[PDB]
Order: C-alpha cells, then structure tokens, then sequence
C-alpha cells in the first residue's frame, strides 16, 4: 500500500526547509 | 452581502497592519525576564524555549536566533521580514509574537505557548485525518491566505510542521520565516520540497499561488497521511511535482478530488485562489458547502480534537531535545544588519 511505502520512507519526520 | 462585510473587514484589518508595518515593535522585553523551562523545539536557524514571564507567571514560546548562524546562511532579510511582519499581523490562526529583543549574541522572538502540540504529531501518530477533520483545519487555512494576502504577504512555508493546536483544537500557523510583503514576482528558492509549487522548482518568478498549491498539498496529506508527492531523496520529490501527475488514495471523495486537482493545477492560468473569483473559487468548492466560514472565524464550531490539558506549562506534547544554554557575548555581534529588529 502506499501508506506503507511512505510510513518506511525516508522522509516521516519533521522535514526542514531548504536553503539559500 | 456576505462578501461586502469580508471586504470591510478586510480594509479594516490593512489599515490595523500598515501602522504597526510602519512602525515597529521594537525592544519591548529582556532576556532576565524570563524563566527558561524546557527546550520544545528546533529547526535548522535556531531553537525554541518554554519560558515563564517572572512578572506575569505566564508562558511563552521563545525562539532564539544566533545573529552569526544567520549571518553566514544568508537569512538577514528573511529573518527582518518574519519579525516585521509577525509584529504587525493580528488573525485568530496566527500565533501571537508578545516581545521581540536582542542582545549582543542573539535575536529572541517570545510567542503565545501551545501545549497541544504541532499538527505534525497528531497527523503521524494516528495516520491520517477523516474528510470533516481536515476540513475543519483547511478552512482555517483558507482564511488566513486570504487575510495575509490582503495585506500583500506571500507566506510560502505551510505544512504540519508549522501548524499548531490550541487548547480549543483550533489551529495557529507558527512560523514566518520565509513570509514576505511584496507585490508582484519574487523569486527565492524557499519553502519545504513536498510542498513547493511547480513554478518555484524551475526558478520562474512567482506569487501568491505558491500558498495555494501547498493548501492543496495540505489537505492531500491530512486526508491520505502521506503526502501527494513523496520519495526519499528532494530532487526526485521535484521531478514528481513537475510531472504533472497526481494519484488519490481510493477513499477520497469526489469533491476531494476535484478540490485538489484544482490546487495542485501546474497551469497558473487555472489554479484555484489565482483566477478572477479569488479565494471565493475555494470558499464556495462542493468539498466546502457544509463549512460556515464566519462560525469558523468566530471559533463558534466544534472541534474535531482537543488535545488534553495537563497544566499552562506541561511539555509532554512536544519531544526532548539536548539542552544547550544561551551564551550572551560580551561583544555585539551583526550590530548594523539587525538594526531594525
Ligand atoms: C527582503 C529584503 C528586505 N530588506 C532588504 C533587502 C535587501 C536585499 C535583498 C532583499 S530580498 O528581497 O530578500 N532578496 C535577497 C534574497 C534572495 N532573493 C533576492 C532578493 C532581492 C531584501
Ligand atoms: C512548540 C511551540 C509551542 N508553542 C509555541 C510555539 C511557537 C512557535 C514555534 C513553536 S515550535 O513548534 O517550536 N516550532 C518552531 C521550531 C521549528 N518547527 C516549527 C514549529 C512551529 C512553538
């Protein structure tokens, strides 16, 4: 499932903004 | 008539901004006033306190900028921008900045403290939202883009991440970092990769659609739990969103659907909150028909999820972070960039 894709990902936690 | 009131209201709150615009909150608290608790948050410019006003016993939330980190990340006008603005605006969705000073090392911004914890945590844990309970946040949302864009403000930084729940469930947007009053174009790369608008990622110049693009993927992700365009690594995030293409969890409704198609529209000629009707193409969408949008103003409708109180100064909504205490140099630091703040 792809709730099970992302909740495995890499990106599940606070993401920061990006930069300059 | 509904929509003359919100035009008056509107004129009413620009002629409130532009004073305090103007003329700045400036210097209004120290540092010795405070009682420092707990840290309850971080990102990548700074670092976020409880403190306690002696004064007054009351909390606060206190971000602490080091003037030479911002410095050397290049951030000086985004960090005049968020203070400026912050200072100026008044919205019921919008934290409240209450002091703003500095000293020789630091810039201190001391906001209303938020017990329930941010949007983010709440989203995670129980996966995803139903439809009428991210309605209920979206609509907040809605109305605060259509406030801070009155007053010619792009805010450019939506997501969970800087959403926070009040002790009524109601929302506050947190954080106003990249928040900028321009008209017309501007043009920096900022903001968060799965929430940026196609038109940022290919360096086109760009306004206030940028926001509503990121409601859309605000709503994708309280309503699916993951968001709309997602991969481990930013640039195959961008090669997502500039595709074109978009696929909805099989749960969402139908007025969902064409909602977000309409937000997550590549094609700035079509993008919802961006054609002649405004915000009113949003306000009036089929996934919108049961909101009462001056109940939600008025804080008048129930809300879906009211974190529970455990005390004014309770912290167990928010992780633990490394405590690191604040070192005020005996020389100032960046005295004529922060000159205004
Ligand atoms: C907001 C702002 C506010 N005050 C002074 C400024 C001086 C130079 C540039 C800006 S600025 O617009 O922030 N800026 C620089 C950041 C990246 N984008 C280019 C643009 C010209 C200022
Ligand atoms: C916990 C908290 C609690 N109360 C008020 C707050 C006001 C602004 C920021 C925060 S904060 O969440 O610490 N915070 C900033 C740090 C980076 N993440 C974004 C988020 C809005 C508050």
């Amino acid at each position: 499932t792809t709730y099970a894709d992302f909740i495995a990902s890499g990106r599940t936690g606070r993401r920061n903004a990006i930069h300059d | 008539s509904e929509q003359e009131s919100v035009k008056e209201f509107l004129a009413k709150a620009k002629e409130d901004f532009l004073k305090k615009w103007e003329n700045p909150a400036q210097n209004t608290a120290h540092l010795d006033q405070f009682e420092r608790i707990k840290t309850i948050g971080t990102g990548s410019f700074g670092r976020v306190m409880l403190v306690k006003h002696m004064e007054t016993g009351n909390h606060y939330a206190m971000k602490i900028l080091d003037k030479q980190k911002v410095v050397k990340l290049k951030q000086i006008e985004h960090t005049l921008n968020e203070k400026r603005i912050l200072q100026a605006v008044n919205f019921p969705f919008l934290v409240k900045l209450e002091f703003s000073f500095k000293d020789n090392s630091n810039l201190y911004m001391v906001m209303e403290y938020m017990p329930g914890g941010d949007m983010f945590s709440h989203l995670r844990r129980i996966g995803r939202f139903s439809e009428p309970h991210a309605r209920f946040y979206a609509a907040q949302i809605v109305l605060t883009f259509e406030y801070l864009h009155s007053l010619d403000l792009i805010y450019r930084d939506l997501k969970p991440e800087n959403l926070l729940i009040d002790q009524q469930g109601y929302i506050k947007v947190a954080d106003f970092g990249f928040a900028k009053r321009v008209k017309g174009r501007t043009w920096t790369l900022c903001g968060t990769p799965e929430y940026l608008a196609p038109e940022i990622i290919l360096s086109k110049g760009y306004n206030k659609a940028v926001d509503w693009w990121a409601l859309g993927v605000l709503i994708y992700e309280m309503a699916a739990g993951y968001p709309p365009f997602f991969a481990d690594q930013p640039i195959q995030i961008y090669e997502k969103i500039v595709s074109g293409k978009v696929r909805f969890p099989s749960h969402f409704s139908s007025d969902l659907k064409d909602l977000l198609r309409n937000l997550l529209q590549v094609d700035l000629t079509k993008r919802f909150g961006n054609l002649k009707n405004g915000v009113n193409d949003i306000k009036n969408h089929k996934w919108f028909a049961t909101t009462d949008w001056i109940a939600i103003y008025q804080r008048k409708v129930e809300a879906p999820f009211i974190p529970k109180f455990k005390g004014p100064g309770d912290t167990s909504n928010f992780d633990d972070y490394e405590e690191e205490e604040i070192r005020v140099s005996i020389n100032e630091k960046c005295g004529k960039e922060f000159s205004e703040f």
